[PDB]
DNA sequence: CTGGAGAATCCCGGTGCCGAGGCCGCTCAATTGGTCGTAGACAGCTCTAGCACCGCTTAAACGCACGTACGCGCTGTCCCCCGCGTTTTAACCGCCAAGGGGATTACTCCCTAGTCTCCAGGCACGTGTCAGATATATACATCCTGT
DNA sequence: ACAGGATGTATATATCTGACACGTGCCTGGAGACTAGGGAGTAATCCCCTTGGCGGTTAAAACGCGGGGGACAGCGCGTACGTGCGTTTAAGCGGTGCTAGAGCTGTCTACGACCAATTGAGCGGCCTCGGCACCGGGATTCTCCAG
């Protein structure tokens, strides 16, 4: 049968989200999570579906731009893979750990 | 509780195809779900005590949007 | 029924003066009019404190040339300035 | 029987309006008074800037061969030009995607 | 001759009830007058958004425990609300 | 033949001046009027603060046998104790120095 | 005045690099931090020479530098 | 016999050294001089007071000591000790500043 | 690995010098005691929109498998950086001295707040059509085994 | 390197929907003209502080010679992550309904700006003596070569 070598639909994923400008966590499992993040600091919140959606512009915003400090750490150690070395090194350097 | 879990694998994974990453470790996506987790404890915490501050129960759009600007992470699209 | 304010209709004029035949989405109005407001605050935030360093009362047009060259970076606080002044020089003589 | 009102916007030949940033000055709590040609000033800058995003993001739409500007355009005229990239490097647009680049050690050769 | 304004007399009150037998120095002193400038403007510079955003005027106590909750991390904002309501309770009683 | 006259900062027991920061409030461009518990409120924060600071500041200067606060003796109060390091993460202290800390890489086994 | 910035010695770089930990040094770091340390005074001496001129005097004074860094997100106690 | 330590024990003594200390590590001569040439390109015969002067050398040398332990963590991130160019730019460019 | 050698930091103790601390005028900013108007509290009411539910579709997550390319360890070589001694340079010190410009105090005038009145610019609301999203089918470009 | 096949991907046409662009009517925020009080601009003066210079001391910088530890290229081995297929799994839609709370209006009352006359807290200057900085000296710790 017909097979892909390990590399090539990872590259055309790369083109393929950096085109689009979707929301890439599905709606409803990220609203049940700010739902119970909330729930520690008042009981029975509500939420306007605008407010929502502005925490989801927001955390993905904060973790695609994670994702390209985290890969300048995996291409400084002469790695291609991330791991979580990369990510721990990304956050102390920006201030945040 | 088991609601971070569904941040799910691929979805993470194609967050970090957008970030321009080309292979993952599996020790990540217990990773970056801590990471993500740690980010709304902190933008979620001050956008409810703006609500508290107008004594209001619902949290507005605004209130995600003060508190993000605070932080130096300021949003265009919501007021 | 209140009247809420924006910049929609200012942001609207000064696309029709740059490409005259371009339209504007209702999501991308809403983020010229989050990058008004945002670099408005910006420039009287900063002219508000050179006028409270010096131990003045008034913000003139001279305290927004300086928080121009404070914010607004190498050659794009260069060609502001200059649509600032002249803007002044105009008003002035009219 | 005075005179027609005309507006102070168009006194100084702008667009952005010169009166309500006047208002907007005076009752911010910037300062006790303003004067009077901070708000002819500052208008003029306000309509520089977005007459600066509007011209490159008028011309991401035309390369994409639509003729309105959605909010992925205002995200490629921003982080393409290196000033406005500057000024605007700690905000986040909605609906604006990344640009596209691959590091080029992951490009197969 | 001109007479400007510390928090020096201050800052050497609290020393001396939390240390009776420590001196500061002079150098020190001066990096405890920019401690309290900066802590002020920036719990002024909140309250002041505050009572902006929610389009009041005036800055009351409750404007300044929000701004301690939002400025202040973790435990260090908690004592610092009780030591706050603690003294405008004290304030009113007298 | 009034009465004498006590200061507010004696009305709720504080060692920072409350009529002092009631001018600084009102003569600082935050709002048009300010409350009379405000004042009151932030002398007591700014109280706080100092007492934290100089309480550890002053265990760091008998740990060096000296009765004399110098600021390096506030720079190791600050970045030792982990609620103000974060609130002066940005902030840096003239004559202060830094932490010792060798990375463990470095020492040699 | 020209060519003060080899004044920064190659000893007073890695001393400034040794308060930071480092222990070995390749001998390409000198030109950087020449070049490092050059865009960072390049930024505040922008600024504060700004901050004089608009209160029209000659004179760069200690308070002009203390608003200087505290715009660049960098405030420093100690001067004012 | 010429007696010497080896390579790397005196690196530590000196970092234990200036790491307990408050001294200022660039000499100041040298460094009033630049500044006085680097604000030449913005306005001729400035003046400098002299806590100006000692302001700009406090603020440097904090961003270089930090500048220097982020790009340690650089390194010993690539495996290596040796602190090289291209650690500088990492940490300058993962910060925000290039 | 197991001890003497030698270098460096350490703890001690004494002598000088100055910066902290505590004092004393005196100036001015905080206080006390009234008064006046409006900001914000509290009540009532409207109606927007947030939460909850059920059902059906199907896109997307999940699980399993296979094999390949990557991470990681080991090894070896060269050359680059570190430690140290010798010589050179200029930072550092204290002193001398002119004068530029910061930091005041007066004095006046003109610019901005404030007010009343008039009115058009800009907001909310409809309302229709064209940009564009979606479908469907191409040619085209690209990856990959076998060559 | 090279050719064919196969799987994604750009190109082009057709169609529908709904969101932009525009028009219209009304309201309130901006502009007109005016008045008066204080902010700030201008002038004069004073003296702090900044620049410039000079000579003696010596610390720190520059140079240079060994040589050894570490960077770094290369290799091989074995996990582990990517690709793909089949199977669950709930997300997404849309439709319906309920109502909690946002938002608005219209009271009135307590709170804060404002004023003025008064006084004591805080500030600047002026001294003194003790913390502490440093120099001399012997002792403890610690690195490293040979055993």
């Amino acid at each position: 049968p017909h097979r892909y070598r390990p590399g090539t639909v990872a590259l055309r994923e790369i083109r393929r989200y950096q085109k689009s400008t979707e929301l890439l966590i599905r709606k409803l499992p990220f609203q049940r999570l700010v739902r119970e993040i909330a729930q520690d600091f008042k009981t029975d919140l509500r939420f306007q579906s605008s407010a929502v959606m502005a925490l989801q512009e927001a955390c993905e915003a904060y973790l695609v731009g994670l994702f390209e400090d985290t890969n300048l750490c995996a291409i400084h150690a002469k790695r291609v893979t991330i791991m979580p070395k990369d990510i721990q090194l990304a956050r102390r350097i920006r201030g945040e750990r | 509780r088991d609601n971070i879990q569904g941040i799910t694998k691929p979805a993470i994974r194609r967050l970090a195809r957008r970030g321009g990453v080309k292979r993952i470790s599996g020790l990540i996506y217990e990773e970056t779900r801590g990471v993500l987790k740690v980010f709304l404890e902190n933008v979620i915490r001050d956008a409810v005590t703006y609500t508290e501050h107008a004594k209001r129960k619902t949290v507005t759009a605004m209130d995600v949007v003060y508190a993000l600007k605070r932080q130096g992470r300021t949003l265009y699209g919501f007021g | 029924r209140s009247r809420k304010e924006s910049y929609s209709v200012y942001v609207y004029k000064v696309l029709k003066q740059v490409h005259p035949d371009t339209g504007i989405s209702s999501k991308a109005m809403g983020i010229m009019n989050s990058f008004v407001n945002d670099i408005f605050e910006r420039i009287a935030g900063e002219a508000s404190r050179l006028a409270h360093y010096n131990k003045r009362s008034t913000i003139t047009s001279r305290e927004i040339q300086t928080a121009v060259r404070l914010l607004l970076p190498g050659e794009l606080a260069k060609h502001a300035v200059s649509e600032g002044t002249k803007a002044v020089t105009k008003y002035t003589s009219a | 029987a005075r005179a027609k009102a005309k507006t102070r916007s168009s006194r100084a030949g702008l667009q952005f309006p010169v009166g309500r940033v006047h208002r907007l000055l005076r009752k911010g709590n910037y300062s006790e008074r303003v004067g009077a040609g901070a708000p002819v000033y500052l208008a003029a800058v306000l309509e520089y800037l977005t007459a600066e995003i509007l011209e490159l993001a008028g011309n991401a739409a035309r390369d994409n061969k639509k003729t309105r500007i959605i909010p992925r355009h205002l995200q490629l005229a921003i982080r393409n030009d290196e000033e406005l990239n500057k000024l605007l490097g700690r905000v986040t647009i909605a609906q604006g995607g990344v640009l596209p680049n691959i590091q080029a050690v992951l490009l197969p050769k």
